[PDB]
């Protein structure tokens, strides 16, 4: 079903200047099913490619395959964990011995962890999980071609989630305690998203949620599949235009700091209102050293009003609520932050993403099928300084 | 009722996330489109990716092991 495509020097400089041009940092896939006889990865057409690079002057990071649990699968060949060990070794020895030999290498991009999955991991962090600098896995929640409505609404399927987590880290911490674990490619629907769900404000359960679970489980990064392409998980749609998970995500790097906190519910249901705290982002000029964001997701059918605990229940907050624009409600393209529509200025300009301050000593308001940010100001949270 | 207290723990960090934490993937197979540089020399989709920077950008996914690269292709 899949065959084999040959890329040029082009599609490489078209990818790292868009990545260069955006201030991303570029990750490139190798392909592992370039074989030798005795089934060792044969690194000559890598070698081929990162030469090149190389004379490029290109500061890239690396992987090698994908899902290889799938190898047999997609390509009838078998590659056991042990054998990817040693392959990331020798695409180790190829970078030390290259123009940028402090490059990055990253791995072994396996699905998330079912019996077989989970074997494969293991034995590949034993064999070669000296020479990668994280350990990369994926995770969707469901099948695009079948998933409902009610799925992307549902907190038992939210909840699966964190057993996928748990699992990878009891993979690592018996072989590499302490390795760095990133979602490597991760979204709400396998099989290029789900029609009139993915690309909708209804995806934001999803994607804040596996954000906020992310974060309190000691996942590092989380890569969004996918920036721009077919999929209708994607951020960006076919004609350029964001959709609402864009502006989540731009929301969220705006307002959520890198130390990661923890905030819970007192009532005993925990299922539909879902929460989280880190400290405020200390790159965003509006705020200062001590602050805290909380976001949260509601998942009740109606309206709940949120109370913040001591020393905390009288500061001044900032809400930053996102509703869909309408008629099409959950299953909208477009999102208003606060009441206000959020749009390009024009194709060089972002909008100003605009609080809403709250009286000082108000609960917090969380519509029904909802989610919002809030900054509490002068929290003076000593972690956070 | 629909009036929830929340506890928090603020005492120190319980983990420490990357500044890109937040990042993004371009599917391997966005390559075999033969509008590929069209496409990534959007100046409006730079903006937008631009916006997301700190981030990883992970070029990847099913495509990744049937790519070739072949450097007299032009
Ligand atoms: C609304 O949801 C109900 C179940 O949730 C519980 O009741 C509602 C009123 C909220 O108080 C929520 O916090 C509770 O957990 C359903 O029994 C009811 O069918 C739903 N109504 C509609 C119109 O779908
Ligand atoms: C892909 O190419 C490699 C090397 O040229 C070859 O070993 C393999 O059989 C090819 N696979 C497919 C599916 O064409
Ligand atoms: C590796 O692949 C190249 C390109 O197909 C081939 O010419 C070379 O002989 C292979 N090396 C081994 C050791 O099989
Ligand atoms: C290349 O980019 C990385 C980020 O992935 C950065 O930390 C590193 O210092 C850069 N190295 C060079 C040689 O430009
Ligand atoms: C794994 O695969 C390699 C390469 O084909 C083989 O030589 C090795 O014996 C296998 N190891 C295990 C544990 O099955
Ligand atoms: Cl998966
Ligand atoms: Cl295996
Ligand atoms: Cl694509």
């Amino acid at each position: 079903k899949f065959k084999n495509s040959t890329y040029s020097r082009s599609s490489v400089d078209v990818l790292y200047t868009f990545a260069n041009c955006s201030g991303l940092d570029l990750i490139f896939g190798l392909n592992a099913l370039l074989r030798t006889a005795d089934l060792q990865w044969n690194s000559s057409n890598a070698q081929l490619l990162l030469d090149y690079c190389s004379s490029k002057g290109y500061n890239i990071s690396w992987e090698l395959g994908n899902e290889p649990n799938s190898f047999l699968k997609k390509a009838d060949i078998f590659i056991n964990g042990s054998q990817l060990g040693e392959d990331f070794i020798q695409l180790h020895k190829l970078l030390r011995k290259s123009t940028f030999k402090n490059a990055k290498l990253y791995g072994p991009d396996v699905g998330q962890p079912r019996r077989k999955t989970a074997k494969m991991l293991k034995s590949f962090l034993k064999a070669g999980g000296e020479v990668i600098d994280s350990v990369t896995w994926h995770h969707y929640y469901l099948n695009g071609r079948t998933a409902t409505r009610e799925d992307f609404l549902n907190p038992d399927v939210l909840d699966i989630f964190i057993s996928s987590v748990q699992k990878v880290f009891q993979v690592v911490e018996s072989t590499r305690p302490g390795k760095k674990v990133w979602l490597g490619e991760t979204s709400s629907a396998y099989g290029g998203g789900a029609p009139l769900l993915s690309d909708t404000f209804a995806a934001g359960f999803m994607w804040l949620d596996k954000l906020g679970l992310s974060a309190r489980m000691g996942i590092e990064v989380v890569m969004r599949q996918v920036f721009f392409g077919a999929g209708n998980y994607h951020l960006v749609d076919e004609n350029f235009d964001p959709l609402p998970d864009y502006w989540l995500s731009l929301l969220f790097k705006k307002l959520v700091g890198t130390k990661v906190l923890m905030a819970s519910v007192q009532g005993s249901k925990r299922r539909k209102l879902r929460v989280y705290l880190h400290c405020t982002n200390t790159d965003n000029p509006r705020y200062k050293e001590g602050d805290l964001t909380l976001y949260a997701i509601n998942l009740h059918n109606v309206t709940k009003y949120l109370r913040l605990p001591y020393p905390f229940s009288n500061k001044q907050v900032d809400k930053y609520l996102l509703r869909p624009l309408g008629p099409h409600g959950l299953l909208s393209k477009s999102v208003q932050l606060n009441g206000l529509t959020l749009k390009m200025v024009d194709d060089q300009t972002l909008p100003p993403l605009m609080e809403k301050p709250l009286r000082p000593g108000s609960s917090l308001g969380l519509p029904a099928f909802s989610y919002s940010f809030f900054v509490i100001r002068n929290a003076k949270v000593a972690a956070c300084i | 009722q629909d009036v929830v207290d929340l506890d928090f723990f603020t005492q120190e960090p319980l983990h420490l996330v990357s500044p890109s934490f937040l990042s993004v993937t371009i599917d391997a197979n966005l390559a075999t489109d033969p509008r590929f540089l069209i496409l990534l020399g959007s100046p409006k989709l730079r903006t937008l990716a631009r916006g997301l920077s700190p981030a990883y950008l992970r070029f990847g996914g099913t495509k990744t092991d049937f790519l070739i690269f072949d450097p007299k292709k032009e």
